[PDB]
């Protein structure tokens, strides 16, 4: 992403929506739900807060943080070796290898009995109130505005309180701004293209940056001169 | 030697295969960069064969 994620409070979107006379029954309560829906539907990883938090494994099981949404990595605390996805169907079940993990709810199922594991996860940036905090990018703001307007107009169209042409226009505009917002947050910046370039050109390919925390992924590959 | 009392040496005799008072640029030296490039390219070939 080229631009920086400067955070602003949620009613910034209600400042802009309520300019429309047909959206004056919208509320913070509705904006919260539709904002969370938009955040998930776009799935942008720059909108989440990166956190690292250690936990203990009692026996092939560990308690997971409260605010976790998605895991970047899990690794062993003492070695630093990363874990992979668990493909085993009988992990801690005995009868009569490398470490891996599997997470469903508040519980992470590892293949290790008693160790500390480090989890690098993504959460939502919250407010002084326990509420979501949105980027102030006017592209993001316009796209979220258009998302909420599209949902409200879809309800009102299901009633027959909006013309089909009005909803068709709203859907067209939301679709274009959704694509544009997707490209805004995903296209790398200059530093991210230097990292991608140093990942791309290897005379000797590097294929083991998962073992580390992808630390050396964008490190330049130097060849000595002979 | 007959005429020079100062001419003496040890049992060690040898030569440097160099050019003009420099360090020797051996045959292995001048084939090594190619061998390293061969190893890297064959590494790419093997990783392609695996996939």
């Amino acid at each position: 992403m080229v631009n920086n994620i400067n955070w602003v409070k949620l009613p910034v979107i209600l400042d802009r929506l309520l300019r429309h006379p047909l959206l004056t029954d919208l509320n913070l309560e509705t904006a919260i739900q539709y904002t969370l829906d938009f955040i998930s539907a776009m799935g942008l990883p720059n909108v989440y807060v990166d956190k690292i938090e250690t936990i203990d494994i009692k026996e092939y099981r560990g308690e997971l943080p409260c605010d976790l949404i998605s895991i970047n990595q899990v690794r062993l605390h003492k070695n630093g070796i990363a874990l992979r996805a668990m493909t085993d169907n009988f992990n801690a079940y005995p009868t009569h290898g490398e470490p891996s993990f599997k997470t469903q709810g508040r519980v992470i199922f590892t293949s290790i009995k008693h160790e500390k594991v480090d989890i690098s996860y993504k959460a939502i940036m919250l407010d002084d109130e326990g509420l979501p905090l949105i980027p102030d990018n006017p592209i993001f703001l316009k796209t979220l505005e258009l998302y909420i307007k599209k949902e409200w107009f879809t309800i009102l169209f299901d009633m027959g309180k909006i013309s089909p042409a009005v909803l068709n226009n709203t859907q067209q505009e939301y679709a274009f701004k959704a694509g544009q917002c997707n490209n805004e947050f995903v296209i790398p910046s200059v530093s991210e293209m230097e990292a991608i370039t140093n990942m791309w050109n290897q005379l000797i390919p590097r294929v083991t940056e998962f073992r580390r925390g992808f630390k050396n992924l964008g490190d330049k590959e130097y060849i000595r001169v002979h | 030697r007959l005429n020079n009392p100062s001419r003496c040496h040890f049992g060690i005799v040898g030569s440097i295969y160099n050019l003009n008072d420099s360090r020797p640029f051996s045959l292995v030296d001048m084939m090594k960069p190619y061998n390293y490039l061969y190893d890297a390219i064959h590494d790419r070939l093997n990783k392609a064969i695996a996939s």
